[PDB]
This record gives C-alpha cells, structure tokens and sequence, in this order.
C-alpha cells in the first residue's frame, strides 16, 4: 500500500496541465533589444568633446 | 519696399513651390496670367504693363517637373530665365550632384539669383527649400549655400527642409546624403526649419480626413505655414515679426539652430462645425505631439525658446492669458536658462482656401516654431543607420568614383557626432 501510495502522488491528474494552445495565448514579456539597434560604431560612439562654447 | 526671394531645389522644392505659389497669387487676387480682374511688392515685381512676376527661381538637374510647369497654366507668369533645367540628374548621389554635375549649372544660375536681387531694393532674405535624400537636394543645395555664403554674407538665408523620416525610406543611399549635406548646411544656413513626410501623412489623415493623400494634399499643408509666416511683412497687425527677428530669437547657439513646426487648428471643417475653436484652443493644440509635423515627442526631451504667430481674430488679451496658461503646463518642459521662452506675433488677415481645398475657411489660427532638444532622437536614428552601411562600405565606391574623396565620409561623420554632444550638453542644466 506504500507502493500504491507512491503510484498515487498528491497531484491526482494536477499534470500535463499547462497544454500547447494555452502557452500560445499567455503573455510573453519585451526581449532585450538586438544588438542592430545598438549598432553605433565604436570610434565615433566614443569622441569627448564639442564644439558650443556655453562654458567661459 | 521690402523683399525675399525663392530658391527652390530638386523634386520636392519645385512642386512645393506651385503649391506655395498658387496660394499667394490667389491670396493677392492676381490672375495665373500675372494680370488682375498693397505687398505685391514684397514676393513681385511690376514690369511696363498690368503685368506682375514673381520673385522666384525654380533648379533642377532633370527637365521632368519643370516642364510640367512649362505646359502648365501657370506658364505665363514666370519669366523664362527663372526656370532652370539640367540634362541628367543626379541619380540620388550626392557626390555627382555636388562634384561633377553639380559644376556644370552652378555659375549659371547664380547669375540668374545675383540679378533677381538687383530688382529687390530692400532685401531682407532669402527662402530655399531641400529634400535631403536626393542627391540635388543636398548635393548641389549644398554647393549652391557655400557660394550663397560669400557672395552675400551678412543677409539671412532661412531654410525650409524635408527631414528623412523615421522609417518611411524611399531611397536606401538615403543616410549618406543628409549627413554630408549636415557639414555644409551647418556652417553656412543661418537658420532651416524641419518637417518630415510620415508625420504630414499622419496628420492629415487624423485631423485633415483624408483616406489617401498624395504630395498635392501635403504640399498645401506646407504653404500656409509659409504664408503665416511672410504674413508679418506683407498685411498689417498688432506685433509684427520681420525675418531677423527669427535669427536671433529661436537659435541660442550657432550650431543648434534647427526648430520644429507646428500649426492650428487643422481640422476637416465639418468637424468644425462643432467648435468655435478660440485661441485657448488653438493653443493647446499646439503642443500636443500628434500635431508636430516632425515625428519627434518633445516629452523625451526640453524647450529653448518658441515664437507664436496668431492671424485672424485674436486679440492681444487673450494671447497672454492662453500663454500663462501653457507655462501652468506640467506636460511641457523649458530648460532654466530660457525663463521668457517665447516670441509673439499677431496679424489680422485670416488664412486663405483654395479651390479643390483641403483645409477650412476658419477665422483664427496659430503657427508655432519650437527649438526643442527632442530633435536629437532623430539624429540619434540617422547616425545610427549610416554606421550599418559604413562599417561595411556599402555604397562607397559610387560616389567616390563621381568626384568624391573617401576622407570627406568620415569627417562629416565626426562633426554630426560632436553635434550630438552638443545637443546633449546644452540639454544639461545648472
Ligand atoms: N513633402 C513633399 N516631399 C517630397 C515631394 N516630392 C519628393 N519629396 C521627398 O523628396 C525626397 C527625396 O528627394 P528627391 O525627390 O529625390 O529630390 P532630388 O533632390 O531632386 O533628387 P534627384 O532626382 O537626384 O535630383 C523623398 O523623401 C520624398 O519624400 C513632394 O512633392 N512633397
Ligand atoms: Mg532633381
């Protein structure tokens, strides 16, 4: 009968319970961005400085 | 008495130009014929007769839209000389339309400009027009500013440019021109103003209703902005506004100059049935983003100074009551050194309709023109996409085989790159 107790987990047919439609319908959240949309290249994406003279 | 002359570049700048014109010819009551069934003098000239000619001049590298005025029913008021038409264009490079073709016609025209401004005894500026993806646009615009540049100097050369849109692209070499094109306009434009092609789709089928649009129905939009604004000249009202007057009060800096535009109401008139639409309400409808006609939010960035233009109704009473009430705001941001922030104008003549109109016979509007740090999204865009293709050289051997010197690719790309830290320095505050 521990057997059959161990044959019988708690779930009682509490499986297979998520199903391929529902996982199609349930929200999936924003994925990190592409690295395309990153894609300013390094040298430029560096540079310092400017050219308005706004200090005195 | 007191003058502006039109230049006007490529494709997008001639047929925006009929548009522009059409209006005022009919806003003065001149017949297309030049004959008549005041401010004439401002935008024509009178010749020995009845007879009036614009002051304008129309270039182009490729005879297709210029014919098209030259058949037109409009023929016969432009004078001949006025319409320029090269052989071959410039196929959307800017190397050949800068270098090779570009030289071919320059010294010819500016001829054809350096007379016209001998007729205008009290000339005050001049109006050019670009689209920046095509390659006379920005290619010979830009060699046509750089010549403008010394042989004038100390007069303002105001800009009306086409900004590519964010993702609506008719040419895939697009992000190459405006960049070059940026270096030359910078140093030498006293001050351009952007619109961009997918904000005007947007607008005028949300607030104009039109199902399907064509560059007719956006090409109008863009004329009455000009006409408010040469309004300050030509009819009389409570505060005027001359074209100086534009230079030093937008552009806080020398290279921040570009504002954006704005217009109201724009509306389908029977929805105006509805409304009588008073100058608290033109006002707020000014700074809503779906209104911008560049399709940039200022909300992702902040305000330098604006200048407000009221025609029609308006009484100066009510324009500081509607201002106070925009500074209540919490939507709109200014930054701290900017505490006035605004520049005002009112005029009495209210906007002309066209036959086949688009727009209402409304008794008050308002223009707006806004300097605004949200403008540095969209150089953000174009950098960005003109790094994708360079890193690769994806079009390069066209345009250095036309002329062009592989050098200039990259030097153009740092100066736009220090604007965008000049962009983000000015936006910081103390
Ligand atoms: N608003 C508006 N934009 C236009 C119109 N015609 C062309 N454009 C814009 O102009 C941009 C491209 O520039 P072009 O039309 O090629 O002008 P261009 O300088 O003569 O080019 P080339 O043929 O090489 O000489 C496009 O993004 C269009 O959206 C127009 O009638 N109205
Ligand atoms: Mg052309």
């Amino acid at each position: 009968k521990a057997k059959a107790k161990s044959a019988r987990r708690p779930t009682f047919k509490k499986a297979g319970r998520s199903t391929r439609a529902s996982r199609g319908h349930t929200v999936k959240p924003a994925p990190p961005p592409s690295e395309a949309e990153t894609f300013k290249m390094k040298r430029f994406k560096n540079i310092d400085h400017y050219k308005i003279v706004d200090y005195w | 008495m007191r003058e502006v002359i039109s230049i006007h570049v490529g494709q997008a700048g001639v047929q925006i130009g009929n548009g522009c014109w059409e209006l005022y010819c009919l806003e003065h009551g001149i017949q297309p014929d030049g004959q008549l069934p005041d401010a004439f003098n401002t935008f024509f000239s009178e010749t020995g007769a009845g007879k009036h000619v614009p002051r304008a001049v129309f270039v182009d590298l490729e005879p297709t839209v210029v014919d098209e005025v030259r058949t037109g029913t409009y023929r016969q008021l432009f004078h001949p000389e006025q319409l320029i038409s090269g052989k071959e264009d410039a196929a959307n490079n800017y190397a050949r339309g800068h270098y090779t073709v570009g030289k071919e016609i320059i010294d010819l025209t500016l001829d054809r400009i350096r007379k016209l401004a001998d007729q205008c005894t009290g000339l005050q500026g001049f109006l050019i027009f670009h689209s920046f993806g095509g390659g006379t646009g920005a290619g010979f615009g830009s060699l046509l500013l750089e010549r403008l540049s010394v042989d004038y100097g100390k007069k303002s050369k105001l800009e009306f440019t086409v900004y590519p849109s964010p993702q609506v692209s008719t040419a895939i070499v697009e992000p190459y021109n405006s960049i070059l094109a940026t270096h030359s306009m910078i140093d030498h434009s006293d001050c351009a103003f952007m619109v961009d092609n997918e904000a005007l789709y947007d607008l005028c089928r949300r607030a104009l209703d039109i199902e399907r649009p064509t560059y007719t129905n956006l090409n109008r939009l863009i004329g009455q902005v000009v006409s408010s604004l040469t309004a300050s000249l030509r009819f009389d009202g409570a505060l005027n506004v001359d074209f100086t007057e534009f230079q030093t009060n937008l552009v806080p800096y020398a290279r921040i100059h570009f504002p954006i535009c704005s217009y109201a109401p724009v509306i389908s008139a029977e929805k105006a049935y509805h409304e009588q639409l008073s100058v608290a309400e033109i006002t707020n409808s000014l700074f809503e983003p779906a209104n911008m006609m560049v399709k940039c939010d200022p909300r992702h960035g902040k305000y330098m100074a604006c200048t407000l233009l009221y025609r029609g109704d308006v009484v100066p009473k009510d324009v500081s009551a509607a201002v106070a009430t925009i500074k209540t705001k919490r939507t709109i941001q200014f930054v701290d050194w900017c505490p006035t922030g605004f520049k005002m104008g009112i005029n009495y003549q209210p906007p002309t309709v066209v036959p086949g109109g688009d727009l209402a016979k409304v008794q008050r509007a308002v223009c707006m023109l806004a300097n605004t740090t949200a403008i540095a999204e969209a150089w953000s865009r174009l950098d960005h996409k003109f790094d994708l293709m360079y890193a690769k050289r994806a079009f390069v051997h066209w345009y250095v085989g036309e002329g062009m010197e592989e050098a200039e690719f990259p030097e153009a790309r740092e100066d736009l790159a220090l604007l965008e830290k000049d962009y983000d320095e000015v936006a910081a505050e103390s």
